């Protein structure tokens, strides 16, 4: 896993080069935006229950999927479903703060695909899982932010599609 | 007969745990001949199932 | 734990001398630990030989 | 860089960022305009910083350019000066970073087998170091000189 | 009653942690000196106390 | 690794109802057959040296080449192990008996047991004999309303390793 | 159940059932009857148990269908009365099984934090257990009432 | 026992030279400090009961568990055992300060005190507590300067302790 | 850890002796008070959270200066690591009730205990008094016998304690 | 050394508590058994020395190594030194029957005992046979109810060597 | 571990009081510091080789004997071992410093120091000197000012060992 | 783990067969050629890093592009692991001359090795021509007798490569 700044300087390394007028200027970019994920990531962090909370009420609760034969049918298995999106939620936060999908790739998306047909775990509704989850994060944190939050939340919609 | 590449997938049964645990649950390993009785008798009693094991040398 | 009171000075096992001729020699709690303390009582008598 | 370790830690509990976390991240991100102009500096710097390194290193250690010295010969100019290039480009990529992992990464992780493969003294790289610190400190402002300081000793260190 | 001892030491249990405990801490976990981002960090800390 | 109480008690569940009176009269049968399953068990506990004594010495008997150079069974080493298999395979079989549910087989014993021995090269066709071997056996000493019960599994386990 | 928890057990030391194991599992299997009348009076009554084991549990604690509770509105409170029908066919399973494994593996196992996603009172879920207790041990005779309210207790202790 | 001087006499002696430069810059500061040390003792001597009291009034009101019953110092005797055991410190202390060396402390206090301690039942972490309290009692007495040159004695006694 | 039956399984197996008629006696006393055992720890399985919260109750209105400032209860995180130990003496005390021996509560609580307390600053006198309030508690919601029972094992760990 | 009278006021002192009804049923306890620890006491006393010669020689009669050359009660000293230790075990169960509480054996008799017969070379199993046979021979002199009484003491001495 | 902060925070938290004038002057105090502290921790985190080189190089030519046959340097594991200690006290003494209080300096090197150097025969007071001089290298290197807050860890350092 | 004497064995074993005279004579030729053998090991054991310093050093003249940013060998890592290959390719190379069989080859390098450069982005042609100048500095060094079995298992590497 790496930052803008890593992936920058592994390039410029790959290439040889010192750090131009371009690579500064993306730098700067991500250093303005810097406060803007910090404030994003305060609001996550104090209410990140809140925010799951409110996805699995409008994602899952009264959904076939928490009635009996239904993969969220169980303590354990409700519990593991609130646990997978707290995993998500501070992932995507981690990469929000890293401006990086990389992070996700590496820590979440390695072997969960799979992992998730042996396990029988249903792709479209955790899918629609994370939709509901980014709707509520977005909510909470403002268009801003929620802009940045979309794509780590979609690049996990796609890894899981 | 002296490594096995042993792709398994273990689940959990009596908790749910907060860290990571996904290369812990799903994993493949290279496991020794006299080591691989036990480790296949640990990973049916774990309740874990083994998707596939091959030999490699 | 399972066993009765070891015959032991009652201020630990460090504290018993080395019965030679003459020396005064005792265990050091520092130069290697080999420590047991015992819960010997105020009123407890050793058994000697 | 800070951000990297940051994340890393907070996996490594299996939590949020603490607020302390996010203090360091605040005040890496604050300060990001003084590295990348710290930085830049460096750059304008190319010959001068490398030639007076490279001869404050000649007169601390003659026994390179003596006789029987690794670093002897007019050819091993030309790999002294892109040598010393490396650890600056380095140098400023851990300025920028806030962090000194790229220059662990890319110079340091496997340096010490790699110069003892060219059969070259690691003295050889502290003083070298030393000689960049030097310069580079003289060339920028005291406060930003400060903040480089710890990248260039700890090329020194790490080196030795 | 109490057969045997094992000894007391002085337990130090953590009630909360501070911002200067936490790097101090994270420095010492992995058994070395701090690297810039936590110098940095600490100085904030001193800048806002 | 369920037997049939928590067989019923899961397909039950699944569905999300109750127990009907077909689930009871099937769960009077596992009942009632819990103490001929029980003796059955104690016996095989008893004799489970003996069983595997005469296993191995029939498997070495009716098939030549395993324990004579160049076998699928010739070391010591392969003959402890291939003892040892008979003896897991007829303990798990005990335990699928009292059970009276064949998916402690599935859980513990056919879990990678089967390309295991495909990746070892291990005979299928050895193996298959081998179970019949012990079940044509342990038959006579369990008894035969018990001995059609161990069928089944041994059986099962035929099946899963052919 | 009882017999998979013994051939759990000996699995785990690679051995066939203790003289005990046997015994328990002998036990188990000559009072099978008695359960079977158990979960059968309590299947045949579901619908009375619920009714007012809802009715104790709101009149005990209105605040939760006060506003601003948990269980106000009639699609929460249904929940409410499905939760209770869970546990009450949790509770038959388990004196099927002869044992508790059933209900752990059902619906204890995670209860809390699934109910702390769902705001749900665990001592809300405590008296509806205890009432769905009192009614049920009431319809039974007392021989039957211990055994039975020990399921009841053992849920009521896992949901506090 | 040992003192500052015969630890300087006693090294060059082992090493079986004459005094250096290095010898005397350490006999100097020695004298330098010896008359705050002689001060110093001279004050404890004077107020020897007097620390002793308010050190124990401050560390049972602190942990007012050890004075009530069930606790270690609730008897006439254990609290006379604790108060002796504190003048015992409150001397020897003394002692290694008066000498500039802490080798009494090692051997006729440290040396065997924490298994009497973990024998007898003692809390170590009061005792520490009680040493702490009689540090910080004394350095008002004695002034900064002997408060200084105390606390690193006291200081070795908690250290042998812990 | 043993129960009755061990206990005296084990003292005749130090002597080398089958049972007598005394031995008989004793395993019979204890079979004949098992049901009343079993009744017992089922209802304070049951009321396990009531005791202890009643009992805690009881314990810091007789002891306010634990939950001041300065006391060892004094913050939420101290609170609940109190209640805990309070759940651990019931727990241990149902056990050693229902096995009919104390040696679980010398075993696996007794032991090395008040040096845990004596490290950590917990005041042994209060936990005894918890303890004595627990029995207060556990007797009323068991009956006249069971409170018996009950109250000599927790008259065994407050000995312990103290 | 504690009694059960005394064991009532440590507990009671610990707490800090005055005496109720408690203390006082416990107590009056003692005191309606104290006439026959009394009776079983003095008849013990008066049959002392027959206890112990009835003892020995069974004891001698069932392990006749003993006292022949190469065991290690031959000599005139160890003779004399074995009847000493059995006049020990008797009289001390005798203090520890009449006190009601077996703190004595602990406090007086088994502490570092198994360590001095190791030194010795002195056997531990044929002391604890002796033991037992000081036990039966006492049983008769002192009737049923005494005989109860003071096998839990001589039970007691064989745990502890055992 | 502790810091200044938290000891001051538990100090008026056992109170059970806001914080008065001396806990702000405390606090300011702490923090006017803080800064040269931050600069010094970062130059020897820079500079901890060099620190180590040259303390060492004092050391070795102040006892030459610890580096010859039959010192306790002398060998290359040895003196490894000698340098890594070294180190261990510096990034230690720079924690204290950073922290502004000697609890890490207690838990983590003060606790088994003593036990250590001892069984292993290393000289305590050759690693006095060894601190002594990395004191003034230190010193040297971060300026006065941070050379006083370093000292006073270092000299914590010096006298829990002697 | 295969030895040409060992693989004798391993084939007398499977084949069920008694020593015979090819066996005995391809013993012989084993042992005679173990002299040299050893010769060789400790020769290239003297210039093991001499000959992967100039084989690195050929291979970075004749293709300089790893060296430079863009290159698989541009970093101290890479060039770490760089080096660090050659040095497994001349020990493997050295073990299976000792061993007198490639096996070792198969078993512990060539396995794999593919797909990882392939995966990692190493260029297999590159590899080769480094291992082909180990090979000629190598056969210089240690004389044509030596060479000629030294160079076998180098062309077996380059070709498992390839
Ligand atoms: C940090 C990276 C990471 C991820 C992503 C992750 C997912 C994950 N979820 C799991 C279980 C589970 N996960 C779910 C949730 C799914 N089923 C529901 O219907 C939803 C549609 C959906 C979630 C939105 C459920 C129900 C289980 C229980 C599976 C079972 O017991 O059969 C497991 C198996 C291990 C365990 O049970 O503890 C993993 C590895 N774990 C990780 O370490
Ligand atoms: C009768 C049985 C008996 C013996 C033998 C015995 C030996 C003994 N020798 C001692 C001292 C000593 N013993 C020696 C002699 C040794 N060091 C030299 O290098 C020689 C190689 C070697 C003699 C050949 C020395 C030098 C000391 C002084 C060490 C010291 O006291 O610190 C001491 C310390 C107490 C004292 O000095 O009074 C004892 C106990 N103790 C006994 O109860
Ligand atoms: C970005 C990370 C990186 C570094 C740092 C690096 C250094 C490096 N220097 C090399 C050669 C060398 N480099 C030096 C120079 C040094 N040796 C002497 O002792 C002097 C003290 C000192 C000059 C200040 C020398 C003497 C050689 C061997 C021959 C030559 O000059 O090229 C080589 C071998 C290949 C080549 O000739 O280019 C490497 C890999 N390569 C990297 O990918
Ligand atoms: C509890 C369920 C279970 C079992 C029983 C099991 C058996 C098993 N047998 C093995 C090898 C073996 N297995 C056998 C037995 C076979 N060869 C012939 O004798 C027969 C046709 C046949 C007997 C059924 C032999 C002889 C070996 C060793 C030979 C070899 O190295 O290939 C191995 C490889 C690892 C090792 O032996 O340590 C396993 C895991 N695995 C399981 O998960
Ligand atoms: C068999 C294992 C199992 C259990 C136990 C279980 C409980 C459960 N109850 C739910 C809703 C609910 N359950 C309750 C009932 C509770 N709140 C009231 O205050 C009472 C104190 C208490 C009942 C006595 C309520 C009020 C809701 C609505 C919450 C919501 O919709 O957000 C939900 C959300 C999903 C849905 O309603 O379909 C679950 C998962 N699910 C399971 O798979
Ligand atoms: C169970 C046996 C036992 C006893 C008796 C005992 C005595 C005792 N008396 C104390 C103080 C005291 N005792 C007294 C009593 C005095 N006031 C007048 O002068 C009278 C002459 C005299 C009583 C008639 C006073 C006034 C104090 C307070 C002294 C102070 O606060 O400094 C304290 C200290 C209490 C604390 O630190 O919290 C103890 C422990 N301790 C024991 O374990
Ligand atoms: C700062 C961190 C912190 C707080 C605040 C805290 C409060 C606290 N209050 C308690 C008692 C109590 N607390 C209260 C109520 C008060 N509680 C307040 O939140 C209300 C403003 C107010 C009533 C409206 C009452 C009535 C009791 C008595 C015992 C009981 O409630 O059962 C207790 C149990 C100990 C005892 O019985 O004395 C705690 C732990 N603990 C902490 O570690
Ligand atoms: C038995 C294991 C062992 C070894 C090997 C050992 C070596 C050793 N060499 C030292 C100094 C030295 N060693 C050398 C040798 C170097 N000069 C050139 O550069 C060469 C590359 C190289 C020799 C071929 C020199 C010049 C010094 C003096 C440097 C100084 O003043 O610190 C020192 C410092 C103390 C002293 O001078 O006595 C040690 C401890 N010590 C041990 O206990
Ligand atoms: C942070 C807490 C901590 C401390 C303090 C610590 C000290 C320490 N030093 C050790 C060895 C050593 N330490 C020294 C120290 C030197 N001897 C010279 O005479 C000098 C006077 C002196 C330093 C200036 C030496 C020589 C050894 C090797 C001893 C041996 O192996 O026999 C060891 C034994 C383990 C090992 O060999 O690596 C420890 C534990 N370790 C810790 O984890
Ligand atoms: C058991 C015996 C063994 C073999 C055979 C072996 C080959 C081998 N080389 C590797 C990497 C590597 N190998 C090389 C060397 C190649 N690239 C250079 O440009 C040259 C053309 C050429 C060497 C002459 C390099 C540069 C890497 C690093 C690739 C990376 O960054 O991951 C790796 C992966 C480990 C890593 O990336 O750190 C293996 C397994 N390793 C072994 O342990």
């Amino acid at each position: 896993m790496q930052d803008v700044i890593g992936k920058v300087i592994a390039e410029y390394d790959t290439k040889g080069k010192y750090l131009d007028a371009a690579a500064l200027d993306l730098l700067r970019s991500y250093f303005d935006s810097g406060d803007l994920r910090l404030k994003a990531a305060q609001a996550i962090t104090a209410n990140a229950e809140v925010i799951v909370r409110a996805a699995s009420a409008k994602a899952l609760h009264y959904t076939p999927v928490t009635k009996p034969g239904g993969n969220m049918y169980y303590a354990r298995r409700y519990a593991s479903c609130i646990r997978d999106l707290d995993y998500f939620l501070r992932y995507a936060t981690y990469a929000m703060l890293a401006d990086n999908t990389t992070l996700l790739d590496e820590y979440v998306l390695k072997g969960l695909t799979e992992t998730y047909r042996a396990l029988g775990v249903p792709l479209d509704i955790s899918v629609r899982a994370i939709n509901a989850l980014k709707e509520v994060v977005a909510g909470q944190v403002g268009p801003k932010a929620g802009q940045e939050m979309a794509k780590y939340f979609d690049h996990l919609a796609k890894g899981l599609g | 007969t002296r490594l096995f590449k042993v792709t398994a997938l273990i689940p959990s049964y009596k908790k749910v745990r907060g860290g990571r645990e996904l290369q812990n649950t799903y994993f493949t390993k290279l496991v020794e001949y006299d080591r691989w009785f036990a480790e296949q008798q640990r990973i049916q009693k774990q309740g874990g199932k083994i998707l596939s094991v091959k030999m490699v040398a | 734990y399972v066993k009765p009171l070891p015959n032991q000075h009652p201020y630990g096992s460090g504290n018993d001398p080395l019965e030679i001729q003459f020396g005064a020699i005792f265990k050091s709690e520092t130069k290697a630990p080999s420590a047991r303390p015992a819960p010997i009582g105020k009123d407890v008598q050793r058994i000697l030989i | 860089s800070v951000v990297t370790k940051a994340i890393v830690s907070a996996d490594a509990e299996a939590r949020y960022l603490s607020p302390g976390e996010l203090d360091r991240i605040r005040g890496f991100v604050s300060s990001g305009e003084r590295r990348l102009r710290v930085a830049q500096t460096l750059t304008e710097s190319r010959e001068r910083i490398i030639k007076q390194a490279g001869d404050q290193l000649f007169q601390k250690r003659p026994d390179l350019v003596s006789p029987g010295g690794n670093a002897y010969g007019a050819e091993r100019t030309a790999s002294c000066l892109r040598d010393l290039d490396y650890y600056l480009r380095l140098v400023t990529f851990g300025i920028v970073a806030g962090d000194v992992t790229p220059i662990e990464e890319i110079g340091v992780i496997g340096v010490k087998e790699m110069y003892r493969n060219l059969e070259v003294p690691l003295p050889g790289m502290v003083e070298a170091v030393k000689a960049m610190k030097s310069v580079a400190t003289g060339l920028l402002s005291g406060d930003d000189s400060a903040e480089v300081g710890y990248y260039f000793d700890y090329l020194a260190g790490a080196l030795a | 009653p109490i057969k045997g001892t094992s000894g007391s030491n002085i337990a130090r249990p953590r009630f909360y942690n501070t911002v200067m405990v936490e790097t101090i801490e994270g420095a010492n976990a992995e058994e070395r000196y701090f690297n810039p981002g936590e110098l940095s960090s600490m100085a904030g800390f001193f800048n806002d106390a | 690794m369920q037997d049939a109480i928590t067989s019923v008690i899961n397909t039950y569940d699944v569905q999300g109802k109750y127990f009907d009176t077909s689930a009871f009269d099937k769960l009077k049968a596992y009942y009632a057959t819990g103490e001929l399953r029980v003796r059955a068990a104690g016996t095989i506990s008893a004799n489970a040296a003996t069983i595997i004594k005469e296993a191995s010495a029939k498997l070495f008997s009716n098939q030549p080449d395993l324990v004579r150079p160049g076998g699928n069974a010739y070391t010591t080493r392969r003959y402890a192990a291939c003892v040892r298999d008979m003896d897991y395979f007829l303990r798990y079989a005990t335990y699928a008996m009292l059970a009276g549910d064949t998916s402690i087989l599935d859980e513990r014993v056919l879990n990678g047991l089967k390309e295991t021995y495909n990746s070892l090269g291990v005979p299928i066709s050895s193996t298959v004999q081998g179970i019949q071997a012990m079940k044509e056996v342990t038959g006579s000493l369990v008894g035969s309303g018990a001995a059609k019960e161990m069928g089944v599994y041994f059986d099962y386990l035929s099946s899963g390793l052919s």
